[PDB]
RNA sequence: GGACCUGGCGGUGCUUCAUAUCCCUCUAGAGGAGCCUGUUCUGUAAUCGAUAAACCCCGAUCAACCUCACCACCUCUUGCUCAGCCUAUAUACCGCCAUCUUCAGCAAACCCUGAUGAAGGCUACAAAGUAAGCGCAAGUACCCACGUAAAGACGUUAGGUCAAGGUGUAGCCCAUGAGGUGGCAAGAAAUGGGCUACAUUUUCUACCCCAGAAAAACGAUAGCCCUUAUGAAACUUAAGGGUCGAAGGUGGAUUUAGC
């Protein structure tokens, strides 16, 4: 019959089956359109419609009704079905994401600038990526067991200002949005020693995650923790080593790092306070002094405690390391570049 | 590059045109010829009614826009040529039954469709007072009880439906004939009257 | 007849016509699917019945080779199954009656053997020498006035002058009597047969007449009009004997229609001056239509009014003009206006002459009455129009034209833009005007911008351009003017003097040296000789600094 | 912003001159209700729901292009509420140094005069403070105030008439269920009821009927004072009687002091008994008797 | 729940025009019919004749111009006149548009052997009441 | 092309029907009357009888016109309710509309 | 294994409550009888679906033939259809709905707190929440502003419908399709609902409310017979008439509805 007929979105509805008992709660197929090849005036007849499906003028006359040849209807019917086996092929296909620190992972994936701010912001500049991705539930009576998404995110415009954030969402990727773009309001800015590398060793303890990191020269590379070198890279540190000890618990090693990282001291700041030249000695430059800080304040004279000995709390790491007794069979290992 | 929307003409409109020539005939409401920023629409909730380019609602209106009362005026002005004046010797209904004691109804029906035809159009009614016929006391009282239930006692007028034929014409023919010889029959005496 | 939205509303006469075309040929497929499929569309619901939406039959159904089936194929115009069961009719010798013949020998010779053009499945003589009607009427068992009248008609039709003669002869061996109309086709063929002087066709045709005369056969308005047709060839020798024509018309009491007028007026419109003898025509033309309604007589009448505007414009008489629109504004003669094409050309001649003469309000009143209500405008006639503002000084309606040309399909028009730039920047004006040409300058930009010639790289106008920059320097927008001067090296396109000098003059009042500068950068550039002046300017009238200073040296060596 | 307002407003007024054009109304005095008559001829609608209907006719912000709000109390965000308060504050302190038929608004009311949302407790705090206001001895100054938010909270008589036979007489009507009666009563009469032209205790063989039909005249003790004419239809017996009675004592309403009107009215004989018949409903015996509730 | 003629909200992202955006039960109130004739009234006949051509119409126009129509069509009808009203996009070419007009126009008026005429009211877009 | 055999078969009742209509009503005319011989009754009862079995109007089912739905149809509209209460619920038909009183 | 977070269901009490509502109280009923009707069972060669609330005068605003999808028998094969299928799956769906709902909550999008842990965000003499939107409300219909309708979100029962129709999947294609003729449908029985009553506030008649009679009769729309209406067909439908005058004598626990 004609008046049985139906359009095609309520057929696909229909078909698909999208909602009902089964997709209720969860207790293949996938829409397809046949109007994205299809030309208006086109038939099995294969007429030529003047005005609609071929031109109104030729050789600047009005054309009149024509019907192609059958080998010419042919040929049409090849060139649609050609038109659709590559447009199908092109759908099947896809470009290949990169993947984070494992295949299945989420960590280490980029997400792209965050959205861009509603009083004319952008942060085109800034580079978005998870951290870590947790499915956490919880027991409430009406539903039984409620399942959301708590995501990591770390942003970072690679010259410094970086920052990270949690987004809870039912939706991974309404999680996603939510803590990329809370985290740039949260940006620390994070001082790099020219550029490239931290100002100075920092131990520190955020709960019960240990974080030691050392300061490098260049070319050496990034030789931390996977997160660690994400984050190193958001931030525009290129040289850098970084030892995770206790519990490697992401949030509480992300909250450390930042912590540790904004807490830095930099060489001005050294100089200024304690009113000497800091004067760096390099091993590839000699004994040439390389006066890196002055003071902005008045000199002190004061030619400082020439201290025997430093009372400074040693790591018996970095110890067994430089007198060799360390004989781990991970260390040193050679990596890809990072 | 893609085809551009043209403004619409409502602005190269005038404050003094003549709107009749813009909206000759019946036609849906055009939000393009349309100069009144009219609005149609239930508002939403801190909203206003919906604007009139694309409101569906404006189209479903059979507006009046073609019949404007300065457009009324010119076309009665036109059509006034066509009418003939009421005769002002008979301004009063006594006088129209004084010199039109007949009065025949016909019912002419209007509807939408491809088919015109309608059989309740079909149908002739003849209303005649009987005082304005040519009686006496025995033609009257026959022709009363010949007509039964057509006659009302109260009004003095004699009513005869005719549907029985297909068309008007025929119809009105039946009713005129009807009431002929309902007249003769009443004047004719038979022998059966005597015994009443 | 366009749908009264934006989007589909015509812009320019091509999409007009365009989509007119369209439309014809969406009905034209419709009626094409109606005549395929008849049986779903035989339901009939319409009281009263409405004959004229019942699908149509062109194929003959009677199948017996009788005068039936030869009836049924004649009145379908089927003009291949009518001549073969005319042959199978003959071969069986079967009655036919001599108004059937005469029917099949009209219906060939005014198609000369073409089957009629269903919806589907110029130069020289169309008929062809060997046909069937020639057949038919030789081998036809006996001929009558009318067989030679409609036979005559269709060689005429088809140019088969020769035929037509031979037919005229074998009607004179007949010794029958023709109708006017076979006089007329006989006039139209002996003057197109033969290349004779203008002698021996009036003599042929005053001969021809007198022979009318004697076989009683009454003229009518079609011989005037052949007449008149036929002397258009000779238009030197034929311009004293119209009027004797038109003289014969009047006093006979056949009034001359619209067709006669027009090729009266065609005949006097010879190559050369018109003003020495369409003056003695045209008034007197005018004078006798003038307040008179007309009716459809003849073929021709439609293209009266084009022509009359056409040489109206001519003339240069706008109050000949007048007369003639009031004339097809007058009762149903606008019907007579002719088809798309001579109605484009009669508006665009009648406002390109009421441009060139009427005054510039009522120009703008009839641009108003006109545009777009009955015609869109050509390029040419904005051209006009334009000048026509230009002359009566009323500049401040030029960016509305421009608008109005954005509204007709004009955007791309190099030429219009051209002078629409130069009319713009040609005066100094108030700060307004100035400003509002500005305005008009930066859509033009942008519709060059946007132009569809970016295929190749776009040739852009130096004095587009110029014109452009002195616009925006006019009016006070100095930026896009610095832009515009690097795009001039960029589009590799000559500045102009003026522009230069517009450039030093608006960089003045700002006192801004370093634009002031970037002008001679691009003038020793261009190596134009105005830059020594121009550089004079510079260290004159503008507190150069000492590098800019030093770049006017450099380019003072350099140049 | 003020700009498309502006436009909006110019594009009004363009198109209001349009309009009275088009209905051949003077420009100048195409007031707004013209405008909507017009408009209501032109675009006949009927849907029940007048804001749905078509209309020509005529919330802002709160700070200008350089971001300063106009309101010292904007970023209060309810900056006329308070506004409002630190007025009324202001008032109950000049009056502290310085020394029915209405009710207060409800609190849609006093949103729609603020043209903001404000909570039930904010309205009761502004309520307590208008109350406070009031008994503080306030002066015209302060009661207009008050009068700003105040809302405030008789029967007409049909007047006598005459006829031709030269009695003084009063019309009224009224109805009961679905039977209409009009009655007329003379000033001067000697008890006679006529319905329909009928005597009363003919007409009306119940007893409840003519109880019911004596109720008006005896309440303002006027038995046997007046005549009366009266025209009933539809209906049953008692619901004529209803609507004779209720039409009864609307007319006696015109000879009886405005004291016994009143008196009526609080005895019911004015009031129309708007207890009429209740549809009957789907899925359901009648009006509310649902159907036998299985098990 | 009723079912019938609704758009239920999910996330306040699916955009509804006016049509769509009401129920049933607002036909009398804030939304017109779509199709207006004098069959449906006290004492008139062929209101079946009137629907079966009204669906027709619809199923017609919906597949003669797809994915062009924005909107529901308006079908009027004035004596043996037969006015359908569409609004229409801006996707396709004003030639197509025109060819559509005259075939439509002229199939319709063959086949129901009354006066069609069909009248395109062109937006840019689906016009959005409101989202849901 | 129609919705099923059912509404097939129902227009070639109304089809045979109506072909046979004339002949049935003077047949039935003939029988439905006290006037004429109890002999031509019964002959014609017998006529009657004789013709085909679907040319009897009362074999003729009102089945709606768009889904062949043989009860609940509104014979106003020649719908069954399913399908006149959706044209009614979108708004397609003119006039129809919720009753609430 | 340690400490927390979110947790709930418990024939577990107390204090308030429910407004035709949980009980009592009010009225009229059902549960007793006949009849009507649906269901279950029995039976038949002889549909299906519905199945506690939320099925049971339900799909049907309706089955003598048709309807009809059932059965028996016979017949047809590119078949009215660019076939068909009332074939399987409502645990694939659209579509249209039930149900709590005689509910007022559902909520995206943000913000803040907990060191940026699973989480949390309440104070009005206010201490971090704001919320578009949806629903309620409002507005609208009917006779008001009342009332009744209508409306009534998100969720709940893998709730109902593949037999309105469409459609996914799977199956039949000389048949699970199509056509013709004929046929069921009863009662051992239980059950739901309805009608009529068991009378004297009644019955019959007149009247449509000032009467006269009847009163062991009251009481069948049932049974039998006949006629009539409709139809081609009445044994099976309806109406009327005649005849028969039966069960029944205000009905248990329980239970329905009404402000
Ligand atoms: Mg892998
Ligand atoms: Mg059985």
């Amino acid at each position: 019959s004609f008046f049985t007929k139906l359009t095609a979105d309520e057929l696909w509805k229909g078909a698909l089956a999208e909602t009902g008992a089964g997709a209720k709660k969860g207790r293949k197929k996938k829409r397809k359109d046949l109007n994205r090849g299809q030309i208006i005036g086109e038939g099995r007849y294969g007429f030529l419609w003047p005005g609609l499906n071929v031109p109104l003028m030729k050789n600047g006359a009005v054309q009149t009704i024509a019907q192609r040849s059958k080998e010419e209807q042919e040929k049409v019917e090849a060139d649609m079905i050609q038109q659709r086996e590559e447009w199908d092929r092109k759908k099947k296909m896809k470009v290949k994401r990169e993947r984070g620190w494992s295949g299945n992972s989420w960590g280490g994936i980029s997400l792209g600038p965050p959205d861009p701010g509603p009083c004319g912001e952008t942060y085109e500049d800034f580079d978005t990526r998870i951290l870590e991705v947790r499915n956490v539930f919880t027991m409430t009576a009406k539903e039984g067991r409620k399942k959301s998404i708590r995501v990591l995110v770390a942003v970072g415009n690679g010259k410094g200002a970086a920052g990270f954030s949690i987004g809870k969402a039912t939706d991974r990727m309404d999680a996603f949005r939510k803590a990329k773009n809370r985290a740039v309001h949260h940006l620390h800015y994070i001082e790099r020693y020219e550029d490239h590398t931290i100002f100075h060793d920092i131990s520190l303890r955020f709960k019960r995650t240990h974080i030691k990191m050392k300061k490098q020269p260049k070319g050496y590379g990034l030789r931390c923790h996977r997160a660690i070198i994400t984050i190193c890279r958001l931030i525009g540190i290129k040289d850098m080593y970084a030892k995770v000890s206790g519990s490697i618990n992401m949030l509480s090693l992300t909250q450390g790092l930042f912590r540790g990282l904004s807490r830095q001291e930099t060489h001005q700041q050294l100089a200024d306070k304690k009113g000497l030249h800091v004067v760096e000695i390099r091993e590839e430059c000699g004994p040439l002094p390389i006066v890196v800080a002055s003071p902005r304040g008045p000199l002190r004279k004061d030619p400082e405690p020439e201290d025997e000995v430093p009372d400074v709390k040693l790591d018996w790491e970095d110890v067994k390391t430089a007198q060799g007794m360390k004989r781990s069979v991970w260390s040193n290992l050679k990596r890809a570049a990072t | 590059p893609r085809r551009k929307a043209l403004p619409p003409r409502t602005e190269k409109m005038a404050v003094d045109q003549d709107w009749p020539s813009v909206y000759p005939v019946a036609a849906p409401f055009k939000p393009s010829a349309v100069p009144l920023p009219v609005r149609m629409g239930y508002p939403v909730k801190k909203g206003v009614p919906m604007a009139k380019e694309g409101n569906l609602e404006l189209l479903k209106i059979p507006n009046f826009l073609h019949l404007t009362p300065v457009a009324i005026k010119k076309h009665c002005e036109a059509l006034k040529d066509f009418c003939t004046e009421w005769p002002a010797a008979l301004d009063s209904d006594e006088k129209c039954e004084k010199h039109f004691p007949i009065e025949i109804d016909s019912t002419d029906y209007v509807s939408s469709g491809p088919s015109v035809r309608n059989p309740r159009a079909r149908v002739v009614v003849l209303r005649v007072k009987l005082s304005s016929l040519n009686l006496d006391d025995h033609a009257k009282k026959k022709l009363i009880k010949l007509v039964g239930e057509r006659y009302c006692k109260t009004t003095d007028v004699l009513t005869i439906k005719t549907d029985r034929c297909p068309l008007r014409r025929q119809n009105y023919d039946y009713a005129v004939y009807l009431l002929t010889v309902l007249y003769h029959e009443s004047w004719n005496t038979e022998e059966w009257e005597k015994s009443k | 007849v366009f749908q009264d939205d934006p989007y589909l509303m015509p812009a320019s006469s091509l999409e007009s016509r365009s989509f007119l075309l369209a439309k014809k040929s969406g009905e034209n497929v419709a009626k094409f699917i109606i005549n395929s499929y008849p049986k779903y569309f035989q339901k009939d619901i319409a009281e009263p019945h409405i004959p004229c939406l019942m699908p149509e039959y062109f194929e003959p159904q009677i199948k017996d080779i009788s005068e039936a089936a030869l009836k049924e194929r004649i009145e379908l115009r089927k003009v291949k199954a009518s001549v073969d069961m005319f042959d199978q009719l003959l071969q069986a010798g079967t009655t036919v009656s001599l108004e059937t013949t005469n029917s099949l020998l009209d219906l060939l010779c005014y198609y000369g053997d073409q089957e009629p053009s269903t919806d589907y499945h110029q130069f020289g003589v169309t008929w062809r020498a060997k046909n069937n009607a020639e057949r038919i009427f030789s081998l036809m068992p006996e001929k009558n006035e009318h067989s030679y009248c409609t036979m005559i008609r269709g060689m005429v039709k088809h140019r088969a002058y020769e035929q037509a003669l031979n037919l005229y002869t074998e009607l004179l061996n007949n010794r029958l009597h023709a109708d006017v109309y076979t006089f007329n086709a006989l006039i139209e063929a002996t003057v197109c047969a033969i290349n004779e002087k203008f002698e021996e066709k009036w003599s042929k045709i005053l001969e021809l007449l007198r022979h009318m005369v004697a076989q009683k056969v009454k003229p009518n308005l079609q011989t005037f009009n052949t007449i008149l047709k036929c002397l258009r060839r000779f238009h030197v020798f034929a311009r004293s004997p119209a009027l004797q024509v038109l003289r014969e018309m009047k006093a006979i009491g056949i009034e001359p229609s619209l067709a006669t007028y027009h090729h009266i007026i065609r005949l006097f419109d010879q190559p050369g001056d018109p003003l020495k003898r369409s003056s003695f025509i045209i008034y007197d033309i005018m004078n006798e239509l003038m307040g008179k309604r007309f009716s459809p007589k003849d073929p021709d009448d439609d293209k009266f009014f084009q022509s009359a505007m056409s040489i109206c414009s001519s003339l240069r008489d706008l109050e000949l003009a007048y007369q003639v629109h009031g004339l097809l504004k007058t009762g149903d003669n606008w019907k007579f206006i002719g088809p798309d094409q001579h109605r484009n050309f009669y508006y665009s001649k009648f406002f390109d002459l009421i441009c060139l003469m009427e005054q510039i309000d009522v120009t703008l009143k009839w641009y108003e009455d006109l545009i777009p209500s009955a015609y869109f405008p050509h390029s040419q006639t904005m051209i006009h129009l334009l000048q026509a503002l230009d002359v009566a000084n009323r500049l401040e309606v030029i960016p509305k034209i421009w608008k109005d040309s954005k509204e007709y399909g004009h955007t791309f028009r190099s030429d219009l833009r051209e002078e629409i730039l130069m009319l713009m920047a040609r005066d100094k004006h108030p700060p307004e005007l100035q400003v509002a040409f500005a305005d008009c300058a930066a859509d033009i930009k942008s519709a060059y911008e946007s132009q569809p010639i970016r295929q190749t790289a776009q040739d852009w106008p130096a004095t587009s351009l110029n014109c452009i920059a002195i616009l925006f320097l006019r009016a006070g927008r100095t930026q896009e003017a610095w832009k515009m001067l690097g795009l001039f090296r960029k589009h590799n396109k000559i500045p102009r003097s003026e522009l230069l000098n517009e450039l030093m003059d608006s960089a003045k009042v700002s006192n801004s040296p370093s634009q002031a500068i970037e002008v001679v950068e691009l003038a020793s550039a261009f190596s134009l000789p105005i830059c020594e002046g121009l550089t004079q300017r510079v260290m004159s009238d503008f507190a150069i600094n000492q590098e800019q200073k030093e770049a006017l040296s450099n380019l003072t060596a350099l140049t | 912003t003020e700009d498309f307002i502006k436009k909006q407003i110019e594009e009004f007024n363009i198109g209001k001159r349009h309009l009275a054009n088009m209905m051949g109304e003077d420009p100048e005095t195409f007031t707004q209700e013209d405008i909507d008559r017009a408009i209501a001829y032109l675009f006949p609608s009927g849907l029940f729901e007048k804001r749905a209907r078509p209309v020509m006719k005529h919330r802002a912000i709160q700070w200008g292009e350089d971001g300063r709000p106009f309101h010292y109390l904007f970023y209060t965000g309810k900056q006329s509420y308070y506004s409002l308060m630190h007025d009324v504050y202001g008032m109950l302190l000049n009056l502290e140094k310085h020394q029915i038929g209405s009710r207060w608004l409800i609190k849609e009311e006093l949103e729609e005069m603020l043209v903001e949302k404000l909570s039930d407790l904010d309205y009761m705090q502004f309520i307590r403070l208008l109350e406070k206001l009031l008994t503080s001895q306030c002066g015209a100054a302060e009661e207009e105030f008050v009068q700003r938010f105040r809302r405030s909270v008789k029967q007409l008589i049909e007047p006598v008439q005459y006829d031709e036979q030269g009695m003084a007489f009063s019309k009224s009507e009224g109805k009961r269920k679905t039977a209409k009666a009009e009655a007329i009563v003379y000033k001067h009469g000697s008890g006679r009821i006529k319905v329909n032209g009928i005597d009363y205790q003919l007409y009306f063989p119940i007893t409840q009927d003519r109880e019911q039909l004596m109720f008006p005249f005896h309440f303002v003790d006027r038995l046997g004072k007046h005549d009366v004419t009266c025209t009933v239809s539809g209906g049953g017996r008692s619901a004529q009687a209803g609507a004779i009675r209720l039409a009864m004592a609307k007319a006696l309403c015109s000879f009886v002091t405005e004291d016994e009107v009143e008196w009526m009215r609080q005895a019911g004989l004015l009031t129309t008994d708007p207890r009429v018949r209740e549809r009957k409903k789907p899925g359901q015996e009648g009006a509310r008797r649902k159907f036998t509730w299985k098990k | 729940k009723n079912r019938a003629a609704r758009v239920r909200v999910s996330k306040g992202d699916k955009p509804v025009t006016y049509e769509e955006a009401h129920a049933p039960h607002y036909i009398a109130h804030r939304k017109g019919w779509l199709s207006l004739h004098t069959g449906n009234l006290d004492g008139e006949d062929h209101a079946a004749e009137r629907t079966v051509e009204d669906v027709f119409l619809r199923k017609f126009m919906w597949g003669t111009f797809p994915g062009c129509l924005a909107d529901q069509l308006v079908l009027k009808r004035r004596g043996n006149q037969l006015e359908i009203c569409a609004v229409v996009l801006r996707q396709l070419s004003p030639h197509k548009y025109y060819f559509l007009v005259g075939y439509s126009e002229t199939l319709l008026s063959y086949f129901y052997k009354c006066p069609v005429r069909l009248h395109l009211q062109t937006v840019p877009s689906k016009v959005v009441y409101k989202y849901l | 092309h129609y919705v099923d055999w059912r509404m097939w078969r129902d227009v070639k009742r109304r089809k045979m029907a109506y072909e046979y209509a004339d002949e049935r009503l003077r047949i039935n005319s003939l029988r439905k009357n006290t006037i004429l011989p109890k002999i031509l009754q019964d002959v014609a009862d017998e006529e009657i009888a004789a013709l085909p079995r679907d040319s009897c109007p009362v074999r003729i089912r009102n089945r709606c016109v768009m889904t062949s739905r043989p009860r609940g149809v509104k014979r106003r509209w020649r719908l069954s309710r399913i399908v006149f209460r959706h044209l009614a619920d979108h708004g397609q038909l003119s006039g129809i509309q919720r009753a609430t009183w």
